Formats: structure tokens, C-alpha cells, sequence
């Protein structure tokens, strides 16, 4: 009765990719299809992970995973800041490559880690002075998406809500 | 001890009578069966395939106790899911092979560890003889049981106590079960013979 999507969940490595997928699937490193079933507005929809690499120059293997998705969730992370801007740069024209039109669903995990007072002060030494929501949300319209929901895992609250807009966006045409 | 090539010689060969170490050096090492080097690189190919690619009259004795060294490891929906990973073998699991294989004494067992009874093979080989591809049968395990006349794997993936596929599962085409059948359709005897005999099974 169900139907079934794809989901090559992009980062730019330690961005927290998996450990996400840790908290969305059970209730690690490598995800292949665990299919988990989730319910977004009356469908009982399967939908299938395809946690990818990161930045281990798997270009071998990384592009064996896009062909058919259509769900991509480009993740960056809070206690990353403009380091966070490889989306336009590497990640944004692969997927532009590689899957010709699908949504982009802009992950943003560590919610958590701002108000983190110890890696405040190495981020403080770092002068960075993490992100903004308001910086990624331009990110986010900079790219064109269906939805900008930060995330958290380790603190929940935060996991649930990111595959909502994120199926939704692949029930859509095409 | 154990690379890749002596060990998918091994498991082509068909003895569980040699291998006695997997566990405590693929445990000791830290490693796992589904790890990149320890795959063919081309396909994706792991052992569990290439045990039923090179079967011995209808019996290769080294599926049981791979799996559960991937249990004692610990992967079961990663091991036996494993997917190929190429643009011409593409979703093809072990599940895809142990029913083209005719392979029922383990599909039982596949299924058992929730394998996947919905998978697509969307590759170019297994994609119809009008686009570049040789046998179309849907995509899905079900429908290749169905479209390869085997009423009693049909009978087993929707009646389990472990999985229930269901037909009307949807491809990435749309085509049912039952519109792969009207699919591959050579108008012989035989072969409108087990369609309409596969088809009034189902509906
Ligand atoms: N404190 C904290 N750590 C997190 C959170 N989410 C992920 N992590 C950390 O991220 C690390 C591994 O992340 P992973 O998803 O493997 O990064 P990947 O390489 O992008 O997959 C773990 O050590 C976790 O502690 C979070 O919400 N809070």
C-alpha cells in the first residue's frame, strides 16, 4: 500500500550526519536502505536512508548513491561557522550534477552546542562566533528548499520534525 | 589472513569447512563483512551473493554461518541488504538473486532476518527490451517470483510471520506486479499459460 522514497543525506563531514540518522532510525557510520516507516499526513510512507561519506574523497563512491533521490538534506552544522559555506561550493553544484532537480531540505543539527560555554571559548578564540539562523536561512534562500528546521540529536525535540518537510517535499511533482 | 579474493574463493567453493577464524579475527581486528574492502569494487557484490551466484545443486552451505558471523559482529539488515551499487546490476540483493537461483531454502532464511521484500532493481539490465536492457520484471523480489512462475515463493512473501510483502507495492515505473506480467508477454503456450494461471493467483 505504501510507497517509498530516497534520502542521500549530504555534510560536510562531523556535521553530525549519522548520528542523526542513529536517533531518527532507532527509535555507526554507515546507513545502506534501513528502511524506516514514518506517517506524514495519512500515507504510512517507507523511506529509505542513504547516509553518504563525507569529506573522505569517496568520490568513487559517492556518486553511486544519487541517481533516483529525491529528498536531499544538505547538513551543516551551529558550532560550524562559514566553514558551514560549503554548501555553494562543493556540495550545492554536485547534487546540481549528479540529481537534476529535487528539494533540498537544509539540515543544521547542534542546536544544542550554541549556549555550549565550553566550546564557547574555543569557538571565542577561534573569532568566528558561530552562526546565525538568520545567515543560513539566507543560505537556505540563496539555494532554493522546502524548509530550513535546524535539528538536534542528542537533545531530541528537533529530529522528528526535519523528515516532515523533508517527505512532503517528495510527495511533490517529479 | 582474509582479503577479498581468498575468501570469495572460498564462499564461490562452497566449503563451510574452512573458514573457522572469521569470527575471531574479523572480531579482533574490529572489522565487518560489509566494509568496502571486503566487497567486490565494480558491483557491490558481498559474499552472500556470490555464495548463490555459485551454487552447488541447490545447496551452498556457506550463507548459514556468514550470517551469523554478521550476527556475532553484529549486521543483519546491513549484511544481507547490501545492495549492488552499479549503473547494470543495480538493487539486485541477495534476496533478487536467491529467487532467480529458484532458491527457496533460503529465502526462508533471508526473510527471517527482515531482509527486503520491497527492494527495486532499477538497472539498465534489469530494465525492458525496448531501453537498452535484457529481462524486465517490475522491480520489486515478489514480482520476479511472480514473473519467473514460482507459486510457492509467491505464496511464502505474503503470508510470513516474519515479513508480508504486499502486490500492491509500486515500482519506480508504477507498474504492479500484475502489469508486469502483461509486461513480459511472448505469445507462446507456456508462456500465457503461467500468466493467466499467476495472474488469476493474485487479484
Ligand atoms: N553534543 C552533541 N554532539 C552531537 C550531536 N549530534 C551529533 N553529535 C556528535 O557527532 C559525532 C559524530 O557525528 P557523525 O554524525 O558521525 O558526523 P558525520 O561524519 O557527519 O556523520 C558524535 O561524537 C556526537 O557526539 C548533538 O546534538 N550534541
Amino acid at each position: 500500500a505504501a510507497i517509498r522514497k530516497k534520502l542521500v543525506i549530504v555534510g560536510d563531514g562531523a556535521c553530525g550526519k549519522t548520528c542523526l540518522l542513529i536517533v531518527f532510525s532507532k527509535d555507526p557510520t554507515v546507513f545502506e536502505n534501513y528502511v524506516a516507516d514514518i506517517e506524514v499526513d495519512g500515507k504510512q510512507v517507507e523511506l529509505a536512508l542513504w547516509d553518504t561519506a563525507g569529506q573522505e574523497d569517496y568520490d568513487r563512491l559517492r556518486p553511486l548513491s544519487y541517481p533516483d533521490t529525491d529528498v536531499i538534506l544538505m547538513c551543516f552544522s551551529i558550532d560550524s561557522p562559514d566553514s558551514l559555506e560549503n554548501i555553494p561550493e562543493k556540495w550545492t553544484p554536485e547534487v546540481k550534477h549528479f540529481c537534476p532537480n529535487v528539494p533540498i531540505i537544509l539540515v543544521g543539527n547542534k542546536k544544542d552546542l550554541r549556549n555550549d560555554e565550553h566550546t564557547r571559548r574555543e569557538l571565542a578564540k577561534m573569532k568566528q562566533e558561530p552562526v546565525k539562523p538568520e545567515e543560513g536561512r539566507d543560505m537556505a534562500n540563496r539555494i532554493g528548499a522546502f524548509g530550513y528546521m535546524e535539528c538536534s540529536a542528542k537533545t531530541k525535540d528537533g529530529v522528528r520534525e526535519v523528515f516532515e518537510m523533508a517527505t512532503r517535499a517528495a510527495l511533490q511533482a517529479r | 589472513v582474509f582479503n577479498r579474493p581468498i575468501l570469495f574463493d572460498i564462499v564461490s567453493r562452497g566449503s563451510t569447512a574452512d573458514l573457522d577464524g572469521l569470527l575471531p579475527f574479523l572480531l579482533t581486528h574490529k572489522k565487518r563483512l560489509t566494509d568496502e574492502e571486503f566487497r567486490e569494487p565494480s558491483t557491490g557484490k558481498t559474499c552472500l551473493p556470490k555464495a548463490l551466484l555459485n551454487l552447488s545443486n541447490g545447496r551452498n552451505d556457506t550463507i548459514p554461518v556468514l550470517l551469523d558471523i554478521a550476527e556475532r559482529t553484529g549486521n543483519m539488515r546491513e549484511f544481507i541488504n547490501s545492495p549492488f551499487r552499479d549503473i547494470y546490476y543495480r538493487g539486485q540483493t541477495a534476496l533478487h538473486i536467491a529467487i532467480e537461483r529458484r532458491c527457496k531454502h533460503y529465502v526462508e532464511l533471508l526473510v527471517a532476518q527482515g531482509a527486503d521484500v520491497h527492494a527495486q532493481a532499477r538497472g539498465r539490465f534489469f530494465q525492458p527490451k525496448d531501453e537498452g536492457g535484457y529481462f524486465y520484471f517490475g522491480e520489486l523480489p515478489l514480482s520476479l517470483a511472480a514473473c519467473t512462475n514460482q507459486p510457492h515463493i509467491v505464496n511464502y512473501l505474503t503470508e510470513n510471520p516474519h515479513k508480508k510483502a504486499d502486490m500492491r507495492r509500486q515500482d519506480s515505473r508504477g507498474n504492479t506486479v500484475l502489469h508486469a506480467l502483461v509486461a513480459i508477454a511472448d505469445n507462446t503456450r507456456e508462456n500465457t499459460k503461467f500468466v493467466t494461471k499467476m495472474y488469476d493467483l493474485l487479484l
